[PDB]
């Protein structure tokens, strides 16, 4: 079967400014098969009430999912996206860059 | 408004 | 101007974990405004859009219908096409269908879409003429004859020429406001020494709506394709995208490097250098 390992992006919905109330977003998309396991991490640990689009699929048939949650950015709280799926041998984990 | 008939492959 | 209408569809067999999943979701341009899951607790059709919700309950049970007789449709279609390819009992398939219309900047039908595929392959889709199908294989060309024998092709041309063209223009009406409503982006240009001889030069654009966007990267007046790091357009969260385009520059050279940006919601096309 021909499957294709997802492209991830984390970013802030609006641009990021210390201490202000802002979207942290991980977006997943050119995968194939649908199923994916995406987790958004402070300081390495799980974020609880994450919200995410419904499925849905580009031109080319590939899926795409935004998650997404509240988040206050600060200079040392470090925030990440967990991404698995078939293609993965392991979890991949990018981290958040604020100039990304 | 989604297609009303459905066609088994 | 020109605006589309586009269902999705992805039917998904999971052996050991239950009959196959249905999921429908519905789209004017790049906004979604329905969906429908065979999973949810309680499986309707639901808004996803505010201007969607002032449909009557006659909308909600008509679109509720077509989606659970789809449920029941895909379960038996995913059970046909593991027997057309001689694939075991054990694996998860995928059946996605995609279509829809497509407006003019005058709102009349510039063509119609329907097509199908197999595990993330081209299976069956409707010819731009809405009358007959390009079937990839030997498998797909056994779904052709049975949808010849329906005249699928028959009722989706009627369908696309019609009700989807006429239910667009309603929605693009209703939701007016947002859906005729071009967002510009808000651009800038942010300077990463990454060595003492080369910076990173990137171009953002933010909050543009709808996100078919083109942002290049020019030295000396001539693009720098091969050379320009370009991200994926993102969606923001709030209906808006996001892009950003990047050249690694020599130092000291920066001011021979423009960003150039296009969209729909800009009053004229921009030319950005870095401002130290």
């Amino acid at each position: 079967m021909i499957q294709r390992t997802p492209k991830i992006q984390v970013y802030s919905r609006h641009p990021a400014e210390n201490g202000k109330s802002n979207f942290l977003n991980c977006y997943v998309s050119g995968f194939h098969p649908s199923d994916i396991e995406v987790d958004l991490l402070k300081n390495g640990e799980r974020i609880e009430k994450v919200e995410h689009s419904d499925l849905s699929f580009s031109k080319d048939w590939s899926f795409y999912l935004l998650y997404y949650t509240e988040f206050t950015p600060t200079e040392k709280d470090e925030y990440a996206c967990r991404v698995n799926h078939v293609t993965l041998s392991q979890p991949k984990i990018v981290k958040w860059d604020r100039d990304m | 408004l989604p297609f009303e008939k459905s066609t088994i492959m | 101007g020109s605006h589309s209408m586009r269902y999705f569809y992805t039917a998904m067999s999971r052996p050991g974990r239950g009959e196959p999943r249905f999921i429908a979701v519905g789209y004017v341009d790049d906004t979604q405004f329905v969906r429908f899951d065979s999973d949810a607790a309680s499986p309707r059709t639901e808004p996803r859009a505010p201007w969607i919700e002032q449909e009557g309950p006659e909308y909600w049970d008509r679109n509720t219908q077509i989606f659970k007789t789809n449920t029941q449709t895909y379960r038996e279609s995913l059970r046909n096409l593991r027997g057309y390819y001689n694939q075991s009992e054990a694996g998860s398939h995928i059946i996605q269908r995609m279509y829809g219309c497509d407006l003019g900047p005058d709102g009349r039908l510039l063509r119609g879409h329907d097509q199908s595929a197999y595990d993330g392959k081209d299976y069956i889709a409707l010819n731009e003429d809405l009358s007959s199908w390009t079937a990839a294989d030997t498998a797909a060309q056994i779904t052709q004859r049975k949808w010849e024998a329906a005249r699928v092709a028959e009722q989706l041309r009627a369908y696309l020429e019609g009700l989807c063209v006429e239910w667009l223009r309603r929605y693009l009406e209703n939701g007016k406001e947002t859906l005729q409503r071009a967002d510009p982006p808000k651009t800038h240009v942010t300077h990463h020494p990454v060595s003492d001889h080369e910076a990173t030069l990137r171009c953002w654009a933010l909050g543009f709506y709808p996100a078919e966007i083109t942002l290049t990267w020019q030295r000396d007046g001539e693009d720098q394709t091969q050379d320009t790091e370009l991200v994926e357009t993102r969606p923001a969260g709030d209906r808006t995208f996001q892009k950003w385009a990047a050249v690694v520059v020599p130092s000291g050279e920066e001011q021979r490097y423009t960003c150039h940006v296009q969209h729909e919601g800009l009053p004229k096309p921009l030319t950005l250098r870095w401002e130290p």
